[PDB]
RNA sequence: GACGACCCAUUCGAACGUCUGCCCUAUCAACUUUCGAUGGUAGUCGCCGUGCCUACCAUGGUGACCACGGGUGACGGGGAAUCAGGGUUCGAUUCCGGAGAGGGAGCCUGAGAAACGGCUACCACAUCCAAGGAAGGCAGCAGGCGCGCAAAUUACCCACUCCCGACCCGGGGAGGUAGUGACGAAAAAUAACAAUACAGGACUCUUUCGAGGCCCUGUAAUUGGAAUGAGUCCACUUUAAAUCCUUUAACGAGGAUCCAUUGGAGGGCAAGUCUGGUCGCAGCAGCCGCGGUAAUUCCAGCUCCAAUAGCGUAUAUUAAAGUUGCUGCAGUUAAAAAGCUCGUAGUUGGAUCUUGGAGGGUGCGCCGUCCCCGCCUUGCCUCCGAAGCGUUUACUUUGAAAAAAU
């Protein structure tokens, strides 16, 4: 029954400069709320703290070696991070976009199959998107590397095939009952 | 040192001519509303270097 | 540096600190259990009582108003306490022999504003929320 | 739309007279499948017949067109009827049995306690 | 509490090395009284339905046992929570499988099939060696088996090949510098290795410096050392891994290399 | 193919014994024994150690290195919360150890109980009665009263997880299962895309006027095709049987919705150099301060901000607070060096006793770079191992021993 919080609010609350920054992030990133950003500012701070500790340790130090390499390999599987980075010295010099860039929502834009970070989120939350055998409704997801290619509309949502739409199918029978017969 | 009155208790609330509610619009659901905010604020929002301006201004 | 620096001298430093902690008022309050012993509310956060009478209290200078509190006997320890009645005409809503839920100012036990010797505020009557009453969400039930 | 019943992770378990395995049911695009359809369909892959292929668990996945469950198929209908959870046999038209629902019975027994030995006396009283 | 023997185990307060999940219920099996101490044992139920997957329910584990399907050291055992342990055999017949309970390098009772021979005999570490009643002497092994009339060489900490049908020691190994060893507890639980040194303390506590077939050195308490034969010549099966112990990096190096390609 | 016994060991334990670590307090400084306080010696007792008890016999044992006494929003710990680092605070409460079942005391049985879903007395409470009698203990599960700031069903099941018994089979308010459930934590709906239509800006062309143009955002005009569960619902799944989830045929989005909120907009502080109303009145205002007739603080709207299925308020406590200051405070004048010196505890203490090339870890493409080690007087003696064996420590170093959950 163990549980933990996933976000952290900023010490302080009114620093125009920070607020604007967050708003630009929501906009580019079809985000919903500040928490939506705060959640990531939080995710990142822990990663950076994880990193900083490690970087203070001796290199070759079974603890530093075994966990450093792991943090890196984890950070790379998600594309968040790259090789020269792909050492700890580079994660220290990293940022939020790099995570934010891997969510669904922005990818469904990023290859035509949405044309909007907008469209993207309503598409995702509405069941028209599988990551290869599996519908994924979590506009919040995190697309892994060799998983980038398997993202596509789903086997039945109409695009993806399958009749029309509880509203399109309404319209077909909308030209049927009146204009066909009585 | 207290004596005095209350006769006047609630004098302004009861004298403040009620106002309609009027109405109009719904403002937008979560993230969409955030989106309108970001475009109105930042895209919109081009700004001039007019030495600034405001959010809840009249003339 | 007013404080030995010998490897040994843990006990002197440890104890000298224990001796000076007292002057901290928050600390002393806590160790003497003042909240249990002096305070009208138990060492609790809210407290309910009966209304004895309605007071119009004479706000301190340079301000000038009649304040509007009730005097309340707390059921828990028969303690007598005066409590502010906030918002416009809300006295209205509390009558003698009423019941009421009282709460602290948010001042740490120290009276608020111009309102002199009053350290508490009404929150509920009609068991029923001055706010909901003032708005007219809910009524003076009966 | 055809389906397809796929049996993953097989174990031949002699000491309980049955072959036990996961049941992976594709149903491409609708949902579902009946427990009865599943036992019928399995009955014909393990050369056994329905009444030896109990089937249980089950949760269609996320979004549609698959369902993973669990099955057992018994080497003797006797062996099943005896290694068997009773509630399992009851579920299909071979096992059913008495209810209560439980506190009526406990009450009976507590009434019986009052009475010295005999107790059958307490039976006629309940 | 405080008037008598505990009969329940809150799961979570059970020994980790059974690897029971956290959710499921409140209580773990709790080993019956038997030949192995409760921490250091493996209740059959965990073996039948938690490691071997023969059983699902506990109701099933019982149904299996009442058949008589399963013997420990040769002699049908019919209790759900029987406390089996290190050097025990366990034989399921109408299934033809013989397993010896001996450790992982994790320190987890390992699922270790052994031949249809071997299953005959087990190696017990002498715990005490005794002049019993009427002047007879006896040895006592870890697994709580007392054998009278043993041969006079056998001394505490030596190990001893028991037949098994018959009881009967059918030889022995001395504890001496250079013997092969199995580690039966503590940080090093599961590591196998030669010896090197026994540091001796009066009053209490003797340590055994062990060296593995990789010139990896480590210590444990004498209490934790079990003799299993002569270097390169175990007297039993060893599980895959030869109780080696590999650094978490070495462990990763093996895991990714053996597969997603390498057959 | 269907339990006893003697004695020993074993297993689960038990009962005691070692140290080392605990809150506040000196407006608690001496304490403990003639009803043993500390010790001898012997016995009786106990499962057994032991002033346990008792005789005799000594006169001890403890304290400024805080004893003794008193207090306590003290059950103890694993743990929790607050994150520079140091720290700061909590811990009844899913585990461990301890304690109790109205208060007190006693006891039976049995291997195990000083048991209360045993008993027995008194003491406090309550109940039945034909008035002599008689029967009882929810700090078990539900529920109810009282109490209060505050806390759920008089529901289903032994199928899971395990336990017990003569037991595969029975029994389990252990425990699971549903109901209540914004402690609190996770996922995150209440609407996406063109088009006209327009409103617009970097780009280009032009002497200018003027025109083109990419990137697009709105904003209507309605369109236009493009959509999904929230509800509802054959069927099916879940499971002991159900529910819900996770599953879906048939339905379910043109806004007046299938209708999002709660605080703020004078300063700190994010946001009205508003409009009506009042005129230091009502109210606002943690603090500073507003309102005494052009109120950006009120009262309302309008409009805007902030956090958003959550948000305000009160309160304990923590961070901030280097305002308790080890790290890391101040004390001439701001709050603070005793009038001065002696002085025990405590703390604190000068210099000086041994010198003067390759082995192994991880980076970079057979080569090397950068640690670590015995080297270019270093345990004596007993007489390689063994043993003798340590001058005491603190320290620090390397091991083992180190509950799980966390």
């Amino acid at each position: 029954w163990v549980c933990r919080k996933t976000y952290v609010t900023p010490r302080r609350p009114f620093e125009k400069s920070r607020l604007d920054q967050e708003l630009k992030l929501i906009g580019e990133y079809g985000l919903r709320n500040k928490r939506e950003v705060w959640r990531v500012k939080f995710t990142l701070a822990k990663i950076r703290k994880a990193a900083r500790e490690l970087l203070t340790l001796d290199e070759k130090d079974p603890r530093r070696l075994f966990e450093g390499n792991a943090l890196l390999r984890r950070l790379v599987r998600i594309g968040v991070l790259d090789e020269g980075k792909m050492k700890l010295d580079y994660i220290l010099g990293l940022k939020i976009e790099d995570f934010l860039e891997r969510r669904l929502q922005t990818q469904v834009f990023k290859l035509g199959l949405a044309k909007s970070i907008h469209h993207a989120r309503v598409l995702i939350r509405q069941r028209h998107i599988r990551v290869r055998k599996q519908v994924v409704n979590i506009p919040s997801f995190i697309v892994r590397l060799d998983s980038q290619k398997h993202i596509d509309f789903s086997l039945r949502s109409p695009y993806g095939g399958g009749r029309p739409g509880r509203v399109k199918r309404k319209n077909a029978k909308k030209g049927q009952g009146g204009a066909g017969a009585g | 040192k207290v004596h005095g009155s209350l006769a006047r208790v609630g004098k302004v609330r009861g004298q403040t001519l009620k106002v309609a509610k009027q109405e109009k619009k719904k403002k937008r659901t979560g993230r969409a509303k955030r989106r309108m905010q970001y475009n109105r604020r930042f895209v919109n929002v081009v700004p001039t270097f007019g030495k600034k301006k405001g959010p809840n201004a009249n003339s | 540096m007013g404080k030995c620096r010998g490897l040994r001298t843990a006990r002197k430093l440890r104890s000298h600190r224990r001796d000076q902690k007292w002057h901290d008022k928050q600390y002393k309050k806590a160790h003497l259990g003042t909240a249990l012993k002096a305070n009208p509310f138990g060492g609790a956060s809210h407290a309910k009582g009966i209304v004895l009478e309605k007071v119009g209290v004479e706000a301190k200078q340079p301000n000038s108003a009649i304040r509007k509190c009730v005097r309340v006997q707390l059921i828990k320890n028969g303690k007598k306490i005066t409590a502010f009645v906030p918002n416009d005409g809300c006295l209205n809503f509390i009558e003698e022999n009423d019941e009421v839920l009282v709460a602290g100012f948010g001042r740490k036990g120290h009276a608020v504003g111009d309102i002199p010797g009053v350290r508490f505020k009404v929150v509920k009557v009609a068991n029923v929320s001055l706010l909901a009453l003032y708005k007219g969400k809910k009524e003076r039930p009966r | 739309d055809t389906v397809t019943i796929r049996t993953r992770k097989f174990m031949t378990n002699r000491l309980l007279q049955r072959k036990q395995m996961v049941i992976d049911v594709l149903h491409p695009g609708k949902a579902t499948v009946p427990k009865t359809e599943i036992q019928e369909k399995l009955a014909k892959m393990y050369k056994t017949t329905p009444d030896v292929i109990f089937v249980f668990g089950f949760r269609t996945h996320f979004g549609g067109g698959k369902t993973t469950g669990f099955g057992m198929i018994y080497d003797s209908l006797d062996y099943a009827k005896k290694n068997e959870p009773k509630h399992r046999l009851a579920r299909h038209g071979l096992y059913e049995k008495k209810k209560t629902s439980r506190k009526q019975r406990k009450e009976r027994k507590n009434r019986m306690k009052k009475v010295r030995g005999t107790a059958k006396a307490n039976v006629g009283a309940g | 509490m405080a008037r008598g023997p505990k009969k329940h185990l809150k799961r979570v307060a059970a020994p980790k090395h059974w690897m029971l999940d956290k959710l499921t219920s409140v209580f773990a099996p709790r080993p019956s009284t038997g030949p192995h101490k409760l921490r250091e044992c493996l209740p059959l139920i965990i073996f039948l339905r938690n490691k071997l997957k023969y059983a699902l329910t506990g109701d099933e584990v019982k149904k299996i046992c009442m058949q008589r399907f399963i013997k420990i050291d040769g002699k049908v055992r019919a209790d759900i929570t029987y406390p089996a342990g290190f050097m025990d055999v366990i034989s399921i017949d109408k299934t033809g499988e013989n397993f010896r309970l001996i450790y992982d390098t994790k320190g987890r009772f390992a699922v270790h099939r052994i031949t249809p021979e071997e299953a005959k005999y087990k190696l017990c570490k002498v715990r005490k060696i005794f002049v019993g009643t009427k002047g007879i002497p006896h040895l006592v092994t870890h697994d709580a088996r007392t054998i009278r009339y043993p041969d006079p060489l056998i001394k505490m900490n030596d190990t001893i090949q028991i037949d098994l049908e018959t009881g009967k020691i059918t030889d022995f190994i001395k504890f001496d510098t250079g013997n092969l060893c199995m580690v039966t507890g503590g940080a090093n639980l599961g590591r196998i290795g030669v010896i090197t040194n026994r540091e001796r303390h009066p009053g209490s506590f003797d340590v055994v410096h062990v060296k593995d077939a990789n010139g990896n050195s480590f210590a444990t308490r004498l209490s934790n050392i079990f003799v299993i034969g002569k270097g390169n010549k175990p007297w039993i099966s060893l599980p895959r891994g030869k109780g080696i112990r590999l650094t978490i990096a070495e462990e990763r190096d093996k895991r990714l290399a053996a597969k997603q390609s390498s057959g």
